[PDB]
């Protein structure tokens, strides 16, 4: 429990990066962000920075391996599919599908055993 | 009708040169067409002045028929190493380099 | 050579080269599970998490029996439309090693990341 | 030290010719990449010239490329050849 | 300045080189050594090395190989490969 | 004593200084650094000002290498008993 | 292995001779100093330096091992 | 004592991913007249110096 | 930013958020500085894959450039029509023959430039310290003496 990955504590860490780098949560906020080429790039460095940082700060004895892919407003067709090689008690996947308006992004977090 | 085998092939008819895309925003029966003239001029005059070869690269996409999108003239650079952004028509940019040449080319229209 | 057998001890490591074994091998499967460049139909989407199923296995054939490895497939279909997609893992630096390709057809670009963390 | 750049040939008006030469030492200073000298060449003509221009920063490159009559100047700075057009 | 030792060949514990040239690079090596020695017709062995890096790798590839010498020089990201080999040092930067 | 060494520079064609250069500041910043890899970044640093960038030099006591340079760009000398190389790729 | 190589007889067993002269003692071994006691024997060149030049040439060399024995092979 | 890896580490464990569907148009135009696209042909360069 | 403790007393190790792959420097020559410039700091960020696409949401910033710029061309195309229909009687020229009409010798000039680029060559250089000598002295007090004398 204490030293144990919990995959509620994950979910969290990811939501902590999404609402930093633009979300003021539902109600009283005022945010319209247009995916662009020279924003999307330093919001992917921005929102890795924040996860990593995120989940460190409450992490626990884990290797941490994080993934950030931009949708480009939909309109198109993508899946993604995680595969992890792990033991099953040791650690769990999580990935986790955020809508933020006009940009779509798809965050994924790998757990290894330390 | 061919050569040891009868009728050919669809895909053994058409041989491409070994080249590398860092960007291709063209229609992919355009860029194999440039890719194949572009070898062929290459060889055609190796070790020779990029500009000369440009200036007959220009000449053919130009002359052929049905390979024009409009807009702004086609223009093709071909430097061993350059770098630049440029404004161009939309589907009408493609940048290659030949593997054995090793030296970029890059062709687009600018309105 | 003392501190080489030292270093043993610290950390075995294991590190047989896996910046383009894993890369060679994964490039060579997503060409032969690809097939046909133009399908991209949504029926395709859940034969995609079938390719990824059968990448994993590969890896480990591949001398990575002691590593532990993450593998991720991105399936998408590209109009134009642009979408960077940049990974960042915490790992003992030059204990672990990760190989990335990507394949782009005209109308379809598949994305193969795979992640190898030391672990005993 | 880097002195002024010495034009091989161009098409540009004398008051003209002057304002490149000053936004391409700034832009040399300012960016390290070539790539990123060539972008801030294009942005800054965009509000002088309008909204077609087109700038490429090549250290050994030869091309030909259709210009407007008297939108076009190449300068050469010490070991780099800068060549901008226009439409 | 932490020399490390892989596949029988001390080199630089952080590889500046890429991990899978980096492997292929030091096998030729060793293979070449093997058939010629560094000591006698010395200058033939460096020659066949800088042919094969082109024929496997990115052209332009510039190979220095002395008993004792020190350089400074500029290449490309992954393009620096620096090994020692029994008493003989070799560095190899890809431009 | 620098008995044999190869020199590869263009000769009346205002690049003279360049082979005039190197025999110059290879004397002068061997001496004074007294080091094999401060005198490679020494005389690279200073060429590279003059002639531009893409210098590479390399300086060792006894060594053998093969490279590709650009051609008029690549020197060949002894300095005292120390050899410097020094060449332009790229 | 031999496979038909006629080659020198002369030569072939000089060595023979010079090197069982030393090795006698069937220590089964040779040294960096044996190689020389030969040509310290009879005298052949002046100094180590002349036999120490080309053996080093043919790679290198060690303490003691048996390989030594190409000193004589190739003196 | 120090670290030893005994224990069995053979357990694989996949969540899948998918983002919600909407109209493809979605009120916006294909492409545009003009393309404005930069290509670097030359490989970034790191100097090292080994002695 | 943590470090993990070894059991046993081992050698203590810890993790970074920095990928180890990416190269460690990255240097790029500048003109103004006219020196070698070197940036210990890197982005040290990975991407499998980056997609750059010509997208545009309605009434972007973006969009209204590309609409002036349409305008723009249209308006020439619009005046070089209309004078021409104008000046003509009748004229029946299309729209596409007024577009490449519109184009002159004198309104369009093209001119191909090239950058004088010395041919690469490949050279092998041998380097081999003078011959060393073993030398043996043996000096003794008569043999000084006999020299002295």
């Amino acid at each position: 429990t204490d030293k144990e990955y919990i995959s509620e504590e994950v979910q969290k860490a990811i939501d902590d990066s999404v609402k930093q780098v633009f979300g003021i949560k539902d109600d009283s906020s005022q945010v319209t962000i247009t995916y662009n080429k020279d924003k999307v790039n330093l919001w992917t460095q921005q929102i890795i920075d924040y996860t990593i940082r995120g989940l460190n700060k409450l992490g626990k004895h884990f290797k941490y391996c994080v993934t950030a892919i931009l949708q480009q407003t939909n309109h198109a067709g993508i899946s993604v599919q995680i595969t992890a090689y792990q033991d099953t008690a040791t650690d769990g996947s999580l990935i986790q599908c955020y809508e933020i308006n006009d940009i779509y992004a798809i965050v994924s977090v790998f757990a290894m055993a330390v | 009708m061919s050569d040891s085998d009868s009728d050919e092939g669809r895909v053994v008819e058409e041989p491409l040169p070994p080249h590398i895309i860092r960007f291709n925003d063209m229609a992919q029966h355009l860029l194999k067409k440039v890719i194949r003239q572009a070898d062929v001029l290459i060889k055609e005059n190796p070790q020779g002045l990029e500009k000369d070869i440009a200036l007959n690269l220009v000449k053919f996409v130009k002359s052929q028929p049905e390979f024009k999108i409009g807009d702004g003239e086609w223009q093709c650079i071909i430097g061993k190493n350059f770098g630049c952004s440029l404004t161009f028509d939309a589907n009408v940019l493609a940048f290659f380099d030949l593997l054995p040449s090793r030296k970029s080319i890059l062709l687009f229209k600018s309105g | 050579r003392k501190r080489e057998a030292s270093l043993i001890t610290l950390n075995y490591i294991k590190n047989r080269f896996y910046p383009s074994k894993i890369q060679k091998i994964i490039k060579e499967l997503f060409e032969d599970r690809l097939k046909g460049v133009e399908y991209d139909p949504n029926n395709a989407n859940q034969l995609s998490e079938r390719l990824v199923l059968e990448l994993r296995e590969k890896i480990k054939r591949g001398k990575v029996p002691r590593y532990k490895i993450g593998v991720q497939v991105v399936f998408g279909e590209i109009k134009g439309q642009g979408l960077r997609i940049a990974s960042k893992c915490l790992w003992d630096v030059q204990n672990d090693n990760y190989a990335s390709y990507t394949y782009t057809s005209e109308k379809v670009y598949c994305t193969g990341i795979v992640f190898g963390c030391y672990f005993e | 030290m880097n002195h002024e750049p010495e034009v091989k040939a161009t098409d540009m008006e004398e008051d003209m010719i002057k304002r490149v030469k000053e936004i391409a030492i700034n832009a040399v200073k300012e960016y390290k990449q070539e790539k990123q000298i060539a972008h801030y060449i294009k942005y800054e003509f965009d509000k002088i010239d309008g909204y077609g221009w087109n700038c490429i920063v090549g250290r050994n490159f030869g091309s030909h490329i259709i210009h407007q009559t008297k939108k076009y100047i190449f300068f050469k700075i010490n070991e780099l050849c800068l060549l901008l057009w226009k439409a | 300045q932490q020399y490390k030792t892989f596949m029988g060949a001390r080199v630089l514990w952080p590889p500046e080189c890429a991990d899978d040239i980096l492997e292929g690079a030091i096998r030729e090596t060793q293979d070449a050594l093997k058939k010629f020695e560094i000591a006698r017709e010395g200058q033939k062995i460096a020659e066949h090395l800088k042919k094969y890096m082109d024929d496997h790798f990115d052209p332009y590839w510039h190979v220095f190989f002395g008993k004792n010498f020190g350089c400074q020089a500029v290449h490309n990201k992954n393009r620096f490969i620096y090994f020692y080999i029994e008493k003989t040092a070799f560095l190899m930067y890809q431009t | 004593h620098a008995n044999e060494q190869i020199i590869d520079m263009p000769e009346n064609s205002e690049m003279k200084s360049m082979k005039n250069d190197a025999f110059s500041q290879a004397k002068f910043a061997v001496e004074n650094y007294k080091f094999e890899n401060k005198i490679s970044s020494h005389i690279k640093k200073f060429f590279d000002e003059k002639y531009g960038p893409n210098w590479h030099c390399v300086v060792g006591k006894h060594f053998n290498a093969y490279v590709s340079y650009d051609s008029k760009n690549f020197i060949f000398f002894y300095e005292g008993q120390l050899a410097i190389l020094l060449y332009r790729k790229g | 292995m031999a496979s038909e190589v006629m080659n020198l007889s002369e030569e072939d067993i000089q060595f023979c001779q010079k090197a069982f002269s030393d090795y006698d003692e069937d220590g089964l071994g040779a040294i960096k100093v044996s190689d020389l006691k030969l040509a310290l024997e009879n005298i052949g060149c002046s100094l180590s330096e002349n036999d120490l030049f080309k053996m080093i040439s043919e790679v290198d060399e060690k303490n003691t091992g048996l390989i030594k024995f190409s000193d004589f092979l190739n003196i | 004592k120090e670290f030893n890896n005994p224990i069995n580490f053979q357990d694989t464990e996949t969540r899948y991913g998918g983002i919600q569907n909407q109209v493809v148009n979605i009120n916006q135009y294909v492409q545009r007249n003009p393309n404005f696209i930069d290509l670097d042909n030359i490989a970034e360069l790191s100097e090292h110096s080994v002695n | 930013l943590t470090a993990q403790e070894l059991n046993e007393d081992m050698p203590s190790k810890m993790l970074e958020p920095k990928n180890p792959q990416a190269p460690k420097n990255i240097t790029v020559y500048d003109y103004y500085t006219r020196k070698f410039k070197t940036d210990e700091l890197v982005d040290q960020m990975i991407v499998h894959f980056s997609m750059d696409g010509d997208y545009i949401w309605k009434e972007s910033n973006e969009y209204k450039t590309q609409e002036e710029i349409r305008d723009t061309k249209k308006a020439l195309i619009k005046e070089a029509m209309r004078k021409q229909e104008s000046e003509e009687p009748g004229a029946n020229h299309d729209e596409e023959a007024i577009k490449q009409t519109l184009r002159n010798k004198f309104n369009y000039n093209t001119r191909e430039c090239q950058t004088i680029n010395p041919s690469i060559r490949e050279r092998g250089v041998s380097t081999e310290p003078p011959p060393s000598d073993t030398i043996c002295g043996n000096i003794t007090q008569w043999e000084i003496f006999d020299a002295y004398y």
